[PDB]
């Protein structure tokens, strides 16, 4: 779970990063 | 302190042994009974064994079960002789500890 | 005879041990795949 | 086993320790004379090596002190009674009538 968890957060500061 | 007045001998299921129960109780349940601070006073310990012999089938078992009987006491745990000896070393003598 | 005999003494394994791919370090595949995973999202955001 | 806590202790404490005591019992039951006890297995002089070598050998001790009680001194291997490993030896007889006296007082 920890790991997902971390999977999520990179994917959405990526998607901050994007924007 | 343990015992009932309501007995002699005979109200328990042995009869003929009269001389040898005198002598048992005198000897072996004379400090067992008294209040203990007077068994601590007098400052003497308790008997430690009891070995009667006679002819087979005489009713050993049934005084050595009734004595245990009649003093509360726990389940006899019982044993025989040949039965103790096993064919390892070491084994034959844990049995009896 | 008596006491003329001595005996040695072997063992056996647990059952729940069995096998060694039993998965939380054998399942390293699946994981690997997340961390893979995880690589890539990473390289992708450092750049 | 029944050593360790003195060497423990001592290899901390080189000669501040405190005094260790073991008593063996009916000492004649077990360690005979190696060597002429009847055939086995071979476990009785294994026994005794041990002890023996547990005793006094290469690494040394200062603080055991082991007790020893038997009815028959014949029995006991010769090893054991050397000095340095079982030094001094007593016996102790039946008394006589001041001993019977004393013990008489003491006991009442
Ligand atoms: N004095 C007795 N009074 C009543 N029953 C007796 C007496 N002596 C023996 N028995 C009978 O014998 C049996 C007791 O076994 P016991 O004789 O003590 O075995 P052993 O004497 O071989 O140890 C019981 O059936 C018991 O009723």
């Amino acid at each position: 779970s920890r790991t997902a968890e971390l999977q999520a957060e990179i994917d959405d500061t990526v998607g901050i990063m994007r924007d | 302190a343990v015992i009932r007045p309501d007995f002699k001998f005979e109200d328990l299921g042995v009869g003929g042994l009269d001389k040898e129960f005198t002598k048992i109780f005198r000897r072996a349940f004379a400090s067992r009974i008294f209040p203990p601070s007077v068994i601590e006073k007098l400052g003497i310990s308790h008997v430690k064994g009891l070995l009667l012999y006679g002819p087979p089938g005489t009713g050993k078992t049934l005084i050595a079960r009734k004595i245990g009987t009649m003093l509360n006491a726990k389940e006899p745990k019982i044993v025989n002789g040949p039965e103790i000896l096993s064919k390892y070393v070491g084994s034959s003598e844990e049995n009896i500890r | 005879d008596v006491g003329g005999q001595q005996i040695f003494s072997q063992a056996l394994l647990n059952a729940n041990r069995r096998g060694e791919a039993k998965t939380a370090l054998a399942e390293v595949q699946a994981r690997h795949q997340e961390l893979l995973k995880l690589e890539k999202s990473m390289a992708e955001l450092t750049q | 086993n029944l050593f360790k806590d003195a060497e423990a202790e001592y290899r901390a404490k080189g000669e501040e320790s405190s005094l260790h005591i073991i008593i063996f019992d009916e000492l004649d039951s077990v360690f005979k004379q190696r060597g002429s006890r009847g055939d086995g297995t071979g476990v009785g002089d294994n026994v005794v090596n041990q002890l023996l070598a547990k005793m006094d050998g290469v690494d040394q001790l200062n603080n055991i002190l082991v007790i020893g009680m038997t009815n028959r001194k014949d029995l006991i291997d010769s090893a054991l009674l050397r000095p340095g490993r079982f030094e001094v030896q007593v016996e102790i007889h039946l008394p006589d009538e001041k001993g019977r006296l004393q013990i008489f007082d003491i006991q009442t």
